[PDB]
DNA sequence: CTGTGCAGTCTGGCAGGT
DNA sequence: ACCTGCCAGACTGCACAG
């Protein structure tokens, strides 16, 4: 087994650093070392949810200067940028490029700007399907092609422990809405997301009408919803169905 | 080529001064910026300098001066430069400042260092060690010592009590001194050097293995390398140690004796290594290595 | 230089150029082999069908363990899958993961396979790939699991995409195709509104959003808009 | 003791025979059986049948030869001895039987097995090549060849185009020959030892590294190794190769051709070889070795 | 291509018990 | 925890005019 070592020992090793750090400020210090060691001077971890359609919250942490957060925060470049999007598209990392950005160039033109010009961003969809990206960024020097594979591996590593810590000390970050289906509630709002109605689902389970009923409306307050087509919708994406 | 040994310029922005066994290293931070690196011997000092006077138009540019190391190998060059330097920070480990500071290890250097001398030349005036421009660096204490330079010092204690290691993250840059150990002239395969600590060593060089894939590697003997073999630096040091342990451990099974070995090592590669080192005190240092092999590491 | 990178770097090379299936599992094959375990196995819970999540599969085992499969329809009940549900780390074959469901474990020792590991991982058109990797003997020990971890991390990303390039029938799901206006409008009424509301906010006619929502009635072949929402959310598709 | 190398009761189910350099082993798989492997050279029948006299009550109880290659350095002792035991079977890879099958690849091996003959030796009566008792063994096929003992043929090719090995769960001990290559007992490190295919051959050395931890290991020259050597032995071999390669890309980086290299090679470590090689060819086979590593390395 | 249609099944929301 | 009827509400698969 040590007849390879390499990466796989440098795995192990950020793994035995990253274990027993349990403040989420020490995670991110880390990580921030970890990205200094290969070069990049910034990274920025962000999460993007699928709660509310139409304006899809995206929560981020990372070290930009603050005021450029604030510049995200106040304009809303986060629906619009593409390289979160590209997760959506496919699993592959991606280098940045004046070609890259060319759906939306104002952000290009304030982050080139801004002491941002080099960088790159790795997708990945956490198991709970809340699309993660990590990013990276330098000032000058390229991005080798001779490079890029090494920093698509440490960077997918990266977010793998990342993302599964940030799951274990449950960060405001990840945190859906917090509902918790029985298995009953589960089973009936499964149905209902497969579209039979109540009277269909009903004679199946041969339960009363208003009994399901009644279920849709503790269904419909623990969502805070005025309609089934919302719970439906976010039990499938949230997964709990 | 992959031994890049020659003096003079090897990179965009680094040159080799002086003799490659002994190397000089000189880094361009910028427009009126420099830093010497890996430090030199004694004997070399009217060479080095009369080197840095091609490269450098005046040598107050100098502002970092990097040592990796306690021995004589490196150290030697400090006392002679720096009253002709106005101003260099001699950024080097914790432990090797303490080093410095006493009046026991400077012995040891001074008169190492003189034995080597040709019969000609006797050094410049020189201060005393104490009086050094020294700022001390920890683990992985990030040295900005430019704009173009961002090197992370590692620690990597074992062949000496206090060899620390410098890597540039941005070129994948690392100049190891000799905790790689003695890159071979001829036979290209790496040469373990462990001298005060073998548990520790092992330890350093999986260190060394968990930064990542080097462009170039650079040890204190015998030039800068590039490559394939340069990335896997790390491992191949790594895989020597374990064996000469194994080395060491079969002949000491098969009863013959210890120092029998470590005369046929030193008659082995003394021989690339002699012009820096006297043979004899090369067979005690190297039977001082099979010692530590010897206790340690079964 | 050898090693990882260098087998990742080969690895990829050796896959572009690749058009179809046969070599794709050819080469999966022999990568496996390589890394030591004698059968693989590459499976995906689609999230299509809420009632009856069908799960499409391929791999070396017995033919009539798939067989076994297809009699019996373990697919839901398989805790290696599910275990992709929930989290994101290799899961390492053992009697108490699959202390769930004992008959499938009494089953897969009678059949010969006896240690292996499975990798789950999230394709990025949300639709759970797992791959699964297994032999006889030598059960993992903790010295071999990380390096399982890289490389069946490494290949299972790679084919995920590859099959994926090639529109192989297991992942892709069934063909969607909406406008930016239907995708807007169901996107809309998505979050619980009605009709009108939308009508409202959209400046059109209450006709149009229904004649809209009849459209994608009639593409997804649903009953209620419900359904249409629901399978909206699960294929990642507004 | 760490390398059993002497003659004799080697372990309670194992003897080896012969001369140590070029050993055969018995194998006490029964009260009712018992089994040879690795198949030696031609010019020690003489020796091997009047050492097996010492333990066979009757030479008719032996059932079972094993066998690892078909070069000539393991396979000398068939002709000269199938005959007079009469229940013999041999096992070998189907590979191995087309090649004995061939006319070819035979002459040579006969003209080799004589060019070894310490003067007047005439051998005893031989038989054809074709004629003698073969059931050829598939991979990974399970061996019933007694109660005790279940050996397990692995396909480890790449020391030669048919290579096989012989593993046994039960007591985890390994009949090499030179899948993992000959062993420097002077440096105590293995020896690479490739013929026909690099790729082949360390892919299948990560096959052997798979195993369990070997109690035992049983390489064709050397004897049997016993201890840490047997768990590690596995992973030296990939070690050595890879050093060895290293060595070519190295030196012909520097510009030294391989004929250089074949020299330095033969001067270095033909002292075990001297015995049952000749010099000459063992030079020939250096350079057919690293011919074929500077075609296959990086 | 899209506004307007009543007719009509689908179904939020307690009233009142289980 | 899971039960049986109503009162309109928010619409449902076609309507064909705009
Ligand atoms: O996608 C990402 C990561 C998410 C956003 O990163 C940010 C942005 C602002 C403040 C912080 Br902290 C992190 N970065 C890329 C998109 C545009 S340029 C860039 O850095
Ligand atoms: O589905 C899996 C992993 C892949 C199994 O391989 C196959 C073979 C044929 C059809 C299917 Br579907 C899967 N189950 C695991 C846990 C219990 S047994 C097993 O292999």
């Amino acid at each position: 087994m040590r007849n390879d070592g390499g990466f796989l020992l440098w795995w192990d090793g950020l793994r035995s650093e990253m274990q027993p750090i349990h403040d989420s400020q020490g995670v991110f210090a880390v990580l921030e070392k970890e990205v200094r060691r290969l070069g990049f001077d910034y990274y920025a971890y962000g999460v993007r949810h699928t709660i509310p359609f139409t304006r899809p919250k995206t929560e981020v942490h990372g070290t930009y200067p603050k005021a450029w957060l604030e510049r995200y925060q106040m304009q809303n470049y986060g629906a619009v940028d593409p390289a979160i999007l590209n997760g959506l598209r496919s699993s592959e990392m991606v280098v940045w490029s004046d070609s890259l950005f060319d759906q939306s160039r104002m952000l290009w033109n304030e982050a080139r700007d801004w002491g941002l010009c080099v960088g790159a961003t790795l997708p990945i969809r956490a198991p709970n399907n809340l699309l993660s990206v990590l990013s990276v960024a330098r000032d000058q020097q390229n991005i080798s092609s001779f490079e890029r594979e090494e920093i698509r591996l440490r960077l997918r590593c990266m977010i793998e422990l990342l993302t599964q810590k940030l799951t274990d000390l449950e960060h405001p970050m990840l945190m859906s809405n917090p509902v918790c289906l029985s298995h009953r509630e589960r089973e009936i709002l499964q149905w209902t997301a497969d579209g039979k109605s109540s009277g269909e689902i009903a004679i199946i389970l041969s339960i009363s009408e208003s009994t399901v009923n009644f279920h849709h409306k503790n269904i419909q307050k623990k969502f805070d919803a005025p309609n089934k087509t919302l719970a439906a919708a976010y039990a499938a994406a949230l997964g709990l169905i | 080529m992959l031994r890049l040994s020659a003096p003079g310029q090897l990179d965009d922005d680094l040159c080799l001064l002086g003799d490659v066994q002994v190397p000089v290293f000189l880094l361009r931070l910028g427009e009126a910026s420099w830093a010497l690196v890996e430090g030199g011997i004694s004997r070399d000092a009217e060479l080095v300098w009369a080197d840095l006077c091609r490269w450098v138009a005046d040598p107050s540019q100098v502002h970092y001066w990097l040592i990796t190391h306690k021995h004589y190998d490196h150290c030697g060059l400090l006392p002679y430069l720096c009253p002709r330097l106005p101003n260099v920070q001699v950024l080097a480990s914790e432990r090797t400042c303490q080093a410095w500071k006493s009046e026991s290890a400077v012995r040891v250097v001074e008169r190492l260092n003189r034995q080597l001398l040709r019969a000609e030349q006797r050094l410049p005036e020189a201060c005393a060690w104490d009086a050094l421009p020294v700022r001390a660096v920890a683990d992985g204490e990030w040295l900005e010592l430019g704009p173009r330079h961002r090197l992370q010092v590692i620690e990597a204690h074992g062949h000496s009590d206090d060899h620390v290691v410098f890597y540039d993250v941005r070129r994948r840059r690392l100049f190891c001194g000799d905790a790689l150990g003695e890159f071979d002239e001829a036979e290209g395969v790496w040469r373990p050097l462990v001298f005060d600590d073998m548990e520790a060593y092992l330890e350093s060089l999986e260190r060394l293995q968990r930064l990542p894939t080097l462009l170039q590697l650079i040890p204190g003997h015998g030039g800068l390398l590039r490559g394939r073999l340069a990335a896997d630096g790390a491992e191949s040091a790594y895989t020597e140690c374990l064996r000469l342990c194994r080395r060491l451990l079969w002949r000491q099974s098969m009863g013959e004796s210890l120092d029998e070995l470590s005369e046929e090592l030193h008659r082995a590669w003394g021989g690339q290594s002699v012009d820096f080192l006297p043979g004899e005190l090369h067979l005690g240092s190297m039977r001082r290595m099979l010692e530590i092999l010897s206790r340690q590491a079964l």
